[PDB]
């Protein structure tokens, strides 16, 4: 369980992976040529990491194990001109000439299932080259039904192929206020049932909350999609900081499985990062750890468009980077329990996981970041997710009354029964979420 | 029967055993390269007891370090006295169980239990005078709490006559890392009560308190805590090894430290004669950690190293009995177990260790049982364990056994 | 019983006074305008104590425990620019409500109650960032209606949010009013909340301030910045007893115990000798004065900060703090000379109180002529005349109800009758305060218990 | 009174001598003061039963004078008077 297979699905997922590999190369100081980059360290790979995501070759060139799947030739041509394609293998990437649909119709249909067998043997061949496997990492946005449909198809095939490793899925959630795509709520609701049966753990990140962070914390006038990809790269890099760099308290991926999946059907952890501020403000201001731990509970850092105060506390995780010792984060949670910011329960309350990592956080040159020797990445399970679930469900039910487009979906690959089943399933998850949250 | 085997596992038991060997070498005199430096014969005896005489006068400690991480063995090798180790003495598996005792002793531990049992059998064949097995692990982490529990059960099934002394790091109620931590801890102890013979209560919050009070340590790291526990373990093992007025064996502790064979937990304390007795009978110096005014003393024992007076220790025992006869039970009626070592401790003129059996271990059991119940009432973290194979009936049986032990400790009221 | 004090800057005048006070404290403790302490961190031996006023985030940086709240963002931005990194950008409150829509206490209270959540959250954060707390120091600046309303809202929140904390307030009164009616309305509405909730209140009349600024300074033109510098130096002198702890007074509560004999009488009068830390302080070594002359100048009406109007003034609690190389024999001589010159009431035998502080070891040493300075705080009923000014203004204008179209908007009362009743109740409560003051000025204020047991 | 000694050890931060405590020179110099309480009275108030006992050590005992058991208790009576006040 030393390798984690990462898959980039959809346009947003492909861009997220590129920034993820770029920051992964920036932390280890990896250039397009490398040979490690170069071979002098110890601990920039080898030893692990990179030995979890980058494939080790006979020559020593680290090949990042990534499968860029997409049906749009423009995004595939964009990822191939850069040095990332030279880092990956030309056979690992999959090319598509015609986009599936707009957006979930053909993304989950049998047309998207024709390449399912092709990528399946590619993963089998990739797993045969390396040794061991810790889990499957997925990066696809729930806004795009094509990436959501293909991501769910790959998730279902991997579940029936091995079924021995936990399947991780990083999902990007659109803005609950404004939605550019008219079928965007439909693609998300239909995918929530798929990720329910297949994924063992999920990740909910909102785009509007990230844009609010860069406009308030980073103090930039014009947000960009590259800035969102860099912040997601810092998030993904933080959850696997112990798997890439050794620390005083090394945490495992299964340690996240035994903390973020706390109920018969609960696989939805909320991620938050602190401290995040401007590079100029980081040089002028210097806060304490107690101030940072309190900042993880703020609505801005939660990366969701809902207030966490109304939510009910559940088992959480907190990973720390750089030089972090026990008391300064303990005396923080000593006061956090005394402050009672989030309403505690009688089941979870003793669930503030503390993880230490020696690797300090790195700031990308494109997106600002609070330059601090120690970072905090809190993976919470607060009950504000149902508030976001009910928020998108009301817009889903309000639209589903007429929905103005049912003839296209029932004709290509879907039917009205599947939409009703996904609605009843989503309502069942929300009802079970409130029952497991209000039982305290 | 003077030789003792050492087993280390878990995320912190590895460093615990490393510091144990470090303090043992610092006590008797030895280089990390195996060169003998003690004087003259008792040190060679201790080396024959704990280490192994290799070629060219080399000395390698008899330790079985097992964990689900290569970084752990890398760290214990990069440690000062960690360089030379036989590749058969340590065997590490891949990759992790994820803070789950069930998975840890079912899948992650069963694949290496055969190899570790073959290793321990070869070690027992090579060690003729083995008497006890010192286990060092953390009951908090599920992986270690499963691996150490499986190893203790296997050694109990193999050699039921050899003593089993465990220094398991108990989880703390304030340390709120994972809700599954105390649940795995109680599931581990539900089997350890039958698989082990002696266990020493070591709480993370207790260690934090005892370092913040004495060292004034602004941030308690596991390093200095393991160093202090290592000093305590070196003292309690030199109480048997080093010459003194009266040596206490593991069998002696088993036959004098507990009235009924069901009880196996003992609360420990270290010092730093009247000031030492005050520290021992105070709450801020215990590592269990219990309250002397709350718990009812069932039995006690005090061992000393250095130039100590038997008349002074008898006067102190009489005074503390006359002043705390309310906690001291009347069916003993006067509990006393004193061992004296004439040798001087390393860097100290006199040292003291204290062992007790009060009515607060049952209170900690009540706390962890209430945690388990008010955590699993909403079926929290149960799909993982149903996929693993554990049963709610087994959990209820474990809780009922814990309640039976609580009644045995209240028999015997507080 | 010594705790930390958090500064509350309110309004333009309050923000300027707070900026001047923090610059003076930085100059005294060698901190500068950059936030980073000018003294090296290796020299940890400090006779003073910046902890009650400066939060130590880093080893060399000392962030002042202060919060600025204003409706005009221009002054806040100017302060933040002139103090690069010194102030905390998170403790600046503007609410993005734009400029103040008038100078009305109603508008001030409205803009306070609308964003009461933000300022209360910031206060809770500042309290959580510290451990030991004693109370706040609010700068009303009652000359401005918006600032007075904001201060009244802050007081009405703090009284029932932290009742176990002692509250001190500083109300700056103008010399001549441009809009006499509106400014009197605002001042009386602020004094209402002062009587209701405030524990201690120090008045600062601008007439004596302008007089001192014209006397001791060389430039005839008077500027608001070096005008507020006087109140800055006064606040620095009254907080010195906590910054550099003396051997008699080391707590704000201990200082106010001998100054507040009753919750009704909570108005003081300050006085100071010719300053030495102001801009034009070179004309101080030509007086050749001792501590006795310093006490004489402190008791003289020309050195007070408020309009004295001494017509046989009745003193209740007179206290003085002397900073520098002070002589006990000279203190005894000054006390003997003042006990035969200060009018004392026949019912209370309490005399004046003297305290000796310590001079800063890093401040520029002054020559032997003005190396010793002094501050005096007297519980005098002379402030009832400054209050009666606005009281008779209210009595002569309220018969018609002028400027009623400005106090009706913003506040919770939109009708004219409700505002009229509120103003009448405020006039009644200030009249009762003045009656209690003129009754305490007499001997019956202690014979009341003798006649009725 | 062992919890009393504990809270005394904790109150060193709230004490006004933090600037001296930060320096290693006053370290163990502040600690030379002994936290010993002599019981004065049967069931009396805590203020009355509280007592300050100081023990000196060379080479400072040969110079400074403290409340020695065979002395006149000068510091003891002065501290008692100031304690009543
Ligand atoms: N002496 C003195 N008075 C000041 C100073 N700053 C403001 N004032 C008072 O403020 C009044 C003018 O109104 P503003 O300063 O605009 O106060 P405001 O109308 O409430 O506006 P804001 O304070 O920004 O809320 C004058 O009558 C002064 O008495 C100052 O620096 N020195």
């Amino acid at each position: 369980m030393r390798e984690v297979i990462s898959i980039n699905v959809g346009q947003a997922g492909c861009q997220i992976g590129n920034a993820c590999w770029e920051l992964y190369s920036l932390e280890h100081g990896i250039k397009p040529d490398g040979h490690l980059e170069d071979g002098l360290s110890k601990p920039k790979g080898g030893e692990e990491g990179f030995s979890t995501f980058f494939h080790e070759t006979g020559y020593g060139k680290f090949v990042p194990r990534a499968i860029y799947v997409d049906l749009e030739p423009n995004v595939i041509d964009e990822v191939r001109n850069g040095p990332y394609k030279d880092l990956f293998h030309p056979e690992q990437l999959i090319s598509g000439k015609e986009d599936a649909a707009n957006n979930y119709a053909r993304g989950h249909y049998t047309v998207g299932r024709e390449i399912l067998g092709d990528v399946l043997d590619r993963i089998r061949k990739l797993a045969d080259q390396c040794d061991g496997l810790q889990g499957f990492l997925f990066t696809h946005s729930l806004g795009g039904g094509t990436g959501s449909g293909l991501g769910s198809l790959l998730l279902e095939e991997l579940s029936a192929e091995y079924g021995k490793k936990s399947k991780l899925e990083f999902a990007v959630y659109p803005a609950p206020q404004v939605s550019t795509s008219v079928v965007e709520p439909y693609n998300t609701v239909l995918t929530t049932h798929t990720t329910l049966e297949h994924a063992d753990c999920t990740f909910m990140v909102d785009n509007e909350a990230i844009y609010d962070m860069c406009k308030r914390n980073l103090d930039i006038p014009r947000p960009s999609f590259a800035n969102l990809n860099n912040l997601i790269a810092q998030v993904v890099s933080s959850v696997t900081a112990s798997l890439r760099f050794d620390g005083s308290l090394n945490v495992d991926l299964n340690e996240f499985q035994t903390n973020l999946v706390p109920y018969p059907r609960i696989h939805f952890p909320l991620v938050s990062y602190s401290p995040v501020l401007s590079k100029s403000k980081a040089f002028h201001e210097s806060n304490s750890v107690s101030e940072i731990t309190n900042a993880c509970f703020e609505p801005g850092n939660q990366m969701v468009k809902c207030d966490p105060r109304d939510g009910k506390y559940m088992a959480t995780c907190l990973l720390y980077r750089g030089d972090v010792v026990t008391r300064d984060v303990q005396r923080a949670v000593e006061q956090v329990k005394n402050k009672k910011t989030v309403q505690l329960v009688d089941w979870c309350p003793t669930g503030f996981k503390i993880g230490i990592c020696y690797e300090p956080p790195t700031a990308t040159p494109n997106s600002q970041l609070a330059t601090v020797d120690r970072a905090v990445c809190m993976l919470s399970n607060t009950t504000s997710i149902a508030e976001a679930w009910k928020r998108i469900d009301r817009k889903f039910d309000l639209m589903y009354a007429k929905r103005a487009f049912v003839h296209w979906y029932v004709g290509e690959g879907m039917e009205e029964g599947e939409f009703t089943e996904a609605r009843e399933d989503l309502a069942a998850l929300e009802r079970d979420y409130i029952e497991v949250g209000a039982d305290s | 029967m003077r030789e003792i085997i050492h087993i280390s596992t878990g995320q912190c038991g590895n460093q615990i055993g490393a510091a144990f060997w470090e303090t043992i070498c610092g006590e008797h005199g030895l280089d990390f390269n195996g060169t003998y430096h003690g004087h003259d014969d008792i040190q060679k005896e201790r080396l024959n007891v704990y280490f192994n005489e290799a070629s060219s006068g080399k000395w390698v400690p008899r330790s079985i370090n097992v964990d689900l991480e290569p970084g752990t063995i890398d760290a214990v090798r990069n440690s000062a006295i960690g360089n030379l180790f036989r590749p058969d003495n340590y065997i590490f598996g891949q990759s992790s169980a994820g803070n789950v005792w069930a998975k840890g002793h079912y899948t992650e531990g069963a694949e290496l239990v055969d190899s570790v049992m073959d290793v321990i059998r070869r070690e027992a064949e090579g060690c003729d005078s083995l008497q006890g097995f010192q286990i060092t692990h953390s009951l908090g982490g599920g992986t270690g709490s499963g691996m150490g529990t499986l190893l203790i059960s296997k050694i109990r099934e193999e050699f039921p006559d050899r003593m089993m002394a465990t220094f398991s790091v108990l989880p703390s109620p304030k340390t709120s890392d994972t809700v599954v931590e105390p649940y795995n801890a109680t599931l581990s102890v539900h089997q350890l009560v039958e698989h082990s013979d002696e266990t020493f209560c070591i709480d993370n919050e207790a260690l934090y308190d005892i370092c913040q009070r004495t060292l004034k340590l602004n941030q308690p790291s596991y390093g200095d805590l393991n160093n202090l526990v290592s000093s305590v373990m070196s003292g309690v093992t030199t109480s048997l090894r080093y010459p003194g007025q009266l040596n206490s064996d593991l069998r002696k502790l088993a036959v004098n430290l507990v009235p009924f064979p069901r009880l196996h937990f003992f609360m420990v304390g270290y010092a730093p004669v009247p000031e030492l007795t005050q520290q021992m009978f105070d709450a801020k110096n215990m590592m269990a950690a219990a309250d002397p005014r709350n718990g009812r003393y069932l039995t006690v024992a005090a061992f000393f190293r250095g130039k100590v007076s038997v008349k002074e220790v008898e006067d102190e025992m009489h005074k503390v009995q006359s002043k705390n006869s309310d906690y001291f039970v009347e069916w003993i009626p006067n509990n006393v177990q004193t061992a004296v070592c004439s040798v001087a401790p390393q860097g100290l003129d006199m040292a003291a260790t204290f062992i007790a059996n009060s009515t607060s271990i049952q209170e900690l059991f009540k706390r962890v049982g209430d945690q388990f119940s008010a955590m699993f009432k909403r079926k929290a973290f149960l799909h993982w364990y149903t996929s693993e194979g554990m049963d709610e009936l087994e959990f209820s049986e474990a809780e009922s056994n814990m309640n039976d032990l609580v009644s045995e400790y209240q028999q015997y009221q507080e | 019983m010594g705790g930390e004090i958090i500064t509350l800057q309110a309004g333009q005048c309050g923000n300027h006074v707070g900026k001047f006070l923090w610059s003076q404290l930085a100059k005294e403790h060698a901190i500068g305008t950059d936030g980073l302490s000018q003294l090296p961190d290796s020299s940890t031996e400090r006779d003073d104590d910046t902890k009650p006023f400066f939060r130590e985030n880093s080893r060399n940086k000392f962030t002042p425990r202060a919060i600025m709240m204003d409706s005009e963002p221009s002054v806040i931005a100017d302060v933040e620019n002139t103090f690069r990194g010194f102030f905390d950008p998170r403790n600046t409150w503007v609410a993005s409500d734009g400029a103040s829509a008038g100078n009305s206490w109603a508008n001030g209270y409205d803009i306070g109650t609308r964003n009461q959540d933000d300022i209360l959250n910031k206060i809770d954060k500042e309290i959580d960032s510290t451990d030991n707390f004693e109370g706040f120091q609010l700068l009303h600046s009652v000359a401005g209606g918006t600032g007075s309303g904001l201060g009244s809202n802050l007081l009405e929140a703090l009284c029932d949010r932290y009742p176990k904390k002692i509250l001190t307030t500083y109300s700056v009164f103008p010399a001549r009013s441009s809009e006499v009616v509106v400014q009197s309305y605002n001042t009386i509405l602020a004094l209402r909340r002062l009587i209701e909730d405030s524990d201690a209140t120090v008045v600062f009349d601008n007439a004596s301030l302008l007089n001192i600024s014209g006397k001791v300074f060389r430039n005839p033109n008077i500027d608001l910045q070096h005008t507020n510098q006087l109140i800055s130096t006064i606040i620095s002198s009254v907080t010195n007893s906590i910054r550099f702890p003396s051997y008699m007074y080391s707590s704000m509560s201990s200082i106010y115990s001998t100054l507040i004999p009753s919750p009704e009488l909570h108005f003081l009068s300050p006085s100071f000798t010719p300053f030495t830390s102001d801009y034009i302080h070179d004309d101080i070594a030509h007086k050749g004065h001792s501590s006795y002359d310093v006490m004489l100048d402190l008791l003289d009406p020309s050195n007070s900060l408020v309009s004295t109007a001494m017509n046989n003034p009745t003193y209740f609690n007179v206290y003085n703090t002397i900073i520098g190389n002070v002589e006990p024999r000279q203190i005894s001589r000054a006390m003997t000379k003042l006990q035969q010159r200060i009018k004392f009431p026949s019912w209370s035998s309490s005399a004046m109180h003297v305290n000796i502080g310590r001079r800063s070891p890093y401040l520029p040493l002054q020559p032997n002529e003005n190396e010793v300075s002094g501050m005096m705080l007297s519980n005098m009923s002379t402030v009832v005349n400054v209050f009666e000014n606005a009281c008779n203004t209210f009595d002569k204008v309220f018969a018609k109800g002028a400027f009623l179209n400005n106090y009706n908007v913003g506040d919770l009362f939109q009708s004219m009758q409700n505002v009229q009743d509120e103003f009448a109740e405020s006039r009644e409560v200030v009249q009762s305060l003045m009656e209690d003051y003129v009754a305490a000025e007499q001997d019956s204020y202690l014979d009341d218990v003798l006649v009725d047991d | 009174n062992y919890k009393l000694t504990r809270v005394l050890q904790e109150a060193v931060q709230l004490s006004s001598l933090r600037h001296l405590m930060n320096s290693p020179r006053n370290s163990s110099v502040i600690n030379g003061l002994d936290a010993r309480v002599l019981d004065l009275g049967h069931g009396s108030v805590g203020w009355d039963v509280f007592t300050l006992d100081y023990i000196l050590y060379p080479p400072l005992s040969l110079v400074l004078n403290v409340n020695r058991p065979f002395g006149r208790k000068e510091y003891l009576r002065i501290f008692n008077f100031l304690w009543r006040f």
